[PDB]
RNA sequence: CUCUCGGCCGAAGCGUUUACUUUGAAAAAAUU
RNA sequence: UGGUGACUCUAGAUAACCUCGGGCCGAUCGCACGCCGGCGGCGACGACCCAUUCGAACGUCUGCCCUAUCAACUUUCGAUGGUAGUCGCCGUGCCUACCAUGGUGACCACGGGUGACGGGGAAUCAGGGUUCGAUUCCGGAGAGGGAGCCUGAGAAACGGCUACCACAUCCAAGGAAGGCAGCAGGCGCGCAAAUUACCCACUCCCGACCCGGGGAGGUAGUGACGAAAAAUAACAAUACAGGACUCUUUCGAGGCCCUGUAAUUGGAAUGAGUCCACUUUAAAUCCUUUAACGAGGAUCCAUUGGAGGGCAAGUCUGGUGCCAGCAGCCGCGGUAAUUCCAGCUCCAAUAGCGUAUAUU
RNA sequence: UACCUGGUUGAUCCUGCCAGUAGCAUAUGCUUGUCUCAAAGAUUAAGCCAUGCAUGUCUAAGUACGCACGGCCGGUACAGUGAAACUGCGAAUGGCUCAUUAAAUCAGUUAUGGUUCCUUUGGUCGCUCGUACUUGGAUAACUGUGGUAAUUCU
């Protein structure tokens, strides 16, 4: 026996059909609008949204009145309303059956460094976040699949270290510099 | 100068003789700052002689900004010695360890086991 | 295996005794030899020719003197 | 297995002493003692991961060898000691005395208590034999036996002992109508007075409680510890007054004490 | 659904018995 | 007297017994020392017996895969039950003696099989299901195979002993010593699996014990079993190129974005690496934090499978000529091969992707 | 995500299997920059094992006459640390494996009013009408003499 864990899942699905054209368009299409590496990315989106559509299907099956829908529905509203993919108004249950996987690609910290204007493409933005030119409130965050919660949203910067933010200008430029 | 020494978690130990702490260092521009001017700054923060305080587990966060560690500060240097695990107190250097292996007192253990009288006290 | 010390030259000693051992057919066959001594003796120096002592351990099948010997040279 | 069993996996450790996962393959062994293992604590467990005095099991033996812990009024410096119910930890160093009684979640509170409170404590008899010339025996839940009790004492009694000379106090008859703790199963830490108790001769007597708030519950009748006399205690509660609050009840005290202190 | 003992109620049988259904308490932790 | 749902219970009274291979009723140690010639305060070891804890052990009720090319089975040598005993820690055919003739079975007994240790659980899955579970938690079992024992609270113990069987070691030939299904390692076996490393610092365990010990366990090494995150570029100006807004009958004319080719330019930004130090830790390594160096495509160069259909992606060029080969399947190749071997090009997934097998 | 496509004919509609398709594991091939976790001699052979290690232990409080010690102050019985040894306790746990095993194990559920239990904890321990201001004999360690090629032999 050791003290270690081996609880872990695999946080996507690879399709039934392996070449079906309509599928393959739509998922280029959602890699090349949002910078994505590849079709897992996708995968995961899809296989995170799944899985909550599964539990609100699961909760809408029981009583309107019963205990742990009414606990477990408030939560994972809540937690839909907290990231920024459902609103306030259209926090129902049903509603959650309206989501798509645009809504869970657009929180990512790509796609909100892309929207703020602190990059000029969305790959510029895939790029400057794994630069460590990115920081949330007050911690750099080297991840772009990063969900931005809705109130970490307001304070997405520049990371006082970077060349863009405080200073210090980096090895290129110092060479540069030290040429004359 | 941009060094700075902040402490959450407090407790006096009436027990065990001392002052139990976490303290937060925030070096923004620097590396992991070293253990022994963070005992000269938690020194000069509590007015005790830095001989008696002991520091511990400093793990510093991603991006560069606070490191976390482990501090507690002892009412004397004897109640140090006496409460102390033996590796903490040899990193001041009052303290050393044995140089021989586990595998040499092994053996050495086996053949004195093979021996009897004081003839055990002559093999090795 | 590392080789640095006289206890690495006993492990890799130890390795080497217990060991699959590959045959080559070839050896299996015939009857081979190292030659581990040699010592000759002219019949006539002007010839240039006389009977030779090759001495080692023979190593294949039964060695039988009425078959000839190929030195490999 | 040859014999008795002196390990103890921290997976299959009570899950009420709120062990990790991932710190170790060994839980305590409790002692044996006066409480069995599966509802009691260990010393080290309340002496470094409730109290946050020691840091390893080395300072906790540390802290214990120097003889600050009383448990009942009397030094144990057996650091697996099995401490349990209506326990009194006294650290007369620091000055504080805590008992063990349990939460509504079925986990044993670090329940600070004055130091008048701290000499006496609340036994419930599991039986009274006469023996040896004709003298009466309370045995208690501690295994305490006390010889000659007052005859009105019957079994599922609580006698109130002072602890300096360990003798009976004052008694509290099971009857409905009298306040009690739940020391087992689901209903774990919850005080209410009880109503009814129904008998199963050849079986167990399942006991009827009520809460203060009106949620009823049953338990058997060996989960059942009577604390005071008609509906006040004659103990000191933890800060939750034994009731146990539903899941959308706690969340809603969360949020409005998040929004209360921001 | 009710005759006796105790404070309109508690004890005593219940009712031919079950099967079924609802509740309750018991059902290790890890896993889910 | 007290108690249970219920005693042949607990307590009481009487008459005796009380094992020499014998039962309790203290010839034991430490620390302070102190008061009316004598009394004493804490503690440590003790101890028969009652309870408690940790158990264990025999019982209760229900539940297990395949097989009838297994239909009757059990009882002479206990099979089912009664009575008395013996033995055992206790209840009992557990054994004995004497009796009775029972007990089980198509509601599948008895026999055989199982690439059978059982559970918690795992994979898959609409719903129902099928399959796996040697394997870290709980239970059992066993230490080469049987069998017997000593000691002890506890063992039919195997890092205890005694035999026999099978292996096998040292011998001066008389004798002596063995048990890795512990950790590491080796041989063998195979399609199939790591270091003869460091430490008791953590978790805990044992002991007369705050101190000793622990291949338990922890730490590194190996590690594409498998799971998570995630590089291999980004940008701007020019030159061609589309699609839009305005003005023009139209042609066209522009300042609006977008796109790649750039056998075009350009500096900015970085880690992979090399490497002080701090940090981490029992001591380290790694991660994290940090100085110095570190990027223009001939580099710091992405693979693996495919391109007739199923099934995304060429009727391109050379070779071959029912040969060599491909092709899960349908089929292709016999002189214009969309299928072989190649070159170019494209497609799919991607730090992974093919194949074999079991299984859903 | 409650899903299907190719193939029997001259063509058609069926039955129907074969093949494709996706997962999950075991092996294997080619390739492999960074980082966090992490299985790993189960399957065949519960086959066989060189070497080394895996179980020992002392407090103020069982027994100190080893100058083994710096060392008391000296007729101070025994200052103190203490090897060895005797005594006590533990070695029945943990670790490994899955051969056997089919109402057996095991799981839930209950019984001991049919038993035993080191330890811990509490009680009990002038409840007996019958040399003690302290009994006896040994034996280890140690000194010495040895045996056998050899052993944790004696």
């Amino acid at each position: 026996p050791v003290a270690r864990s081996w609880v872990c899942r695999k946080t996507y699905v690879t399709p039934r059909r392996p070449f079906e054209k309509s599928r393959l368009d739509q998922e280029l299409k959602l890699i090349g609008e949002y910078g994505l590496r590849n079709k897992r990315e996708v995968w995961r989106v899809k296989f995170t949204l799944a899985k909550i559509r599964k539990a609100a299907r699961e909760l809408l099956t029981l009583d309107e009145k019963d205990p742990r829908r009414l606990f477990e529905g408030n939560a994972l509203l809540r937690r839909l309303v907290r990231i920024g993919v459902l609103d306030e108004g259209k926090m129902k249950l049903d509603y959650i059956l309206g989501l798509k996987i645009e809504d869970f690609l657009e929180r990512r910290l790509q796609t909100q460094v892309f929207k703020l204007g602190l990059a000029k493409s969305i790959h510029h933005a895939r790029v400057l976040i794994r630069q460590r030119h990115i920081r949330v409130r007050k911690q750099v965050v080297n991840i772009p699949s990063f969900i931005v919660r809705l109130d970490s949203q307001k304070h997405i910067d520049f990371s006082l270290r970077s060349p863009y933010g405080g200073g210090r200008p980096g090895r290129v430029k110092r060479k540069n510099a030290k040429k004359g | 100068d941009t060094v700075t020494i902040r402490t959450r978690k407090f407790m006096t130990n009436r027990l065990l003789q001392r002052k139990q702490m976490v303290i937060d260092v925030l070096h923004p521009g620097k590396a992991t700052v070293p253990k022994t001017e963070i005992r000269e700054k938690l020194a000069k923060m509590y007015k005790t002689t830095p001989d008696v305080i002991f520091v511990f587990g400093f793990r510093t966060h991603f991006g560069g900004g606070k490191t976390t560690g482990f501090g507690m500060i002892y009412d004397s240097l004897d109640y140090a010695k006496k409460n102390e695990p033996k590796h903490r107190l040899a990193r001041h250097g009052l303290y050393e360890k044995k140089k021989t292996s586990r595998k040499q007192r092994k053996e050495r253990k086996n053949r004195m086991k093979k021996v009897r009288g004081t003839a055990k006290a002559n093999v090795g | 295996l590392l080789l640095d010390t006289q206890q690495e030259a006993g492990m890799l000693l130890r390795q080497l005794a217990n060991q699959k051992q590959q045959h080559l057919a070839f050896r299996d066959r015939r009857a081979y030899l190292f030659a581990h001594a040699v010592d000759f003796v002219p019949s006539e120096e002007n010839n240039l020719v006389g009977t030779l002592k090759i001495s080692g351990y023979v190593r294949g099948q039964t060695l039988n003197v009425n078959r000839l010997l190929h030195i490999v040279g | 297995a040859r014999g008795p069993k002196k390990h103890l996996k921290r997976v299959a450790a009570p899950k009420h002493w709120m062990l990790d996962k991932l710190t170790g393959v060994f839980a305590p062994r409790p002692s044996t003692g006066p409480h069995k293992l599966r509802e009691c604590l260990p010393l080290i467990i309340f002496l470094r991961n409730r109290l946050k005095y020691a840091l390893t099991g080395d300072e906790v033996k540390k802290i214990c060898m120097q003889r600050f812990i009383k448990i009942d009024g009397k030094v144990r410096t057996d650091i697996t000691y099995p401490a349990g119910f209506m326990d009194v930890i006294s650290i007369d160093k620091t000055g504080e005395n805590f008992r063990l009684i349990y939460d509504t979640k079925g986990r044993f509170a670090v329940h600070r208590i004055t130091p008048e409170e701290a000499k006496y404590k609340l036994c419930k008899v599991r039986k009274i034999f006469v023996g040896t010339k004709g003298i009466p025996h309370l045995v208690t839940h501690d295994a305490r036996t006390i010889r000659y009790p007052d005859p009105l004492i019957k079994v599922n009694d609580t006698i109130q002992i002072d602890l300096e000379t360990g003798k009976i106090t004052d008694f509290i008859k099971f009857d409905t109508g009298n306040l009690c703790m739940v020391t087992g199963g689901a209903n774990l830490g919850r005080i209410g007075v009880i109503t009814n108790r129904e008998r199963h001769p050849g079986s167990f007597d399942v006991v009827h409680v009520k809460d203060a708030n009106g949620n009823s519950f049953a338990t058997r009748l060996s989960n059942i510890f009577v604390i005071g006399k008609g509906n006040k205690p004659w103990i000191s509660l933890p800060r939750g007054k034994g009731i146990r609050l539903t899941i959308a009840e706690e969340r809603d005290k969360r949020l409005a004490a998040k929004q209360s202190s921001g």
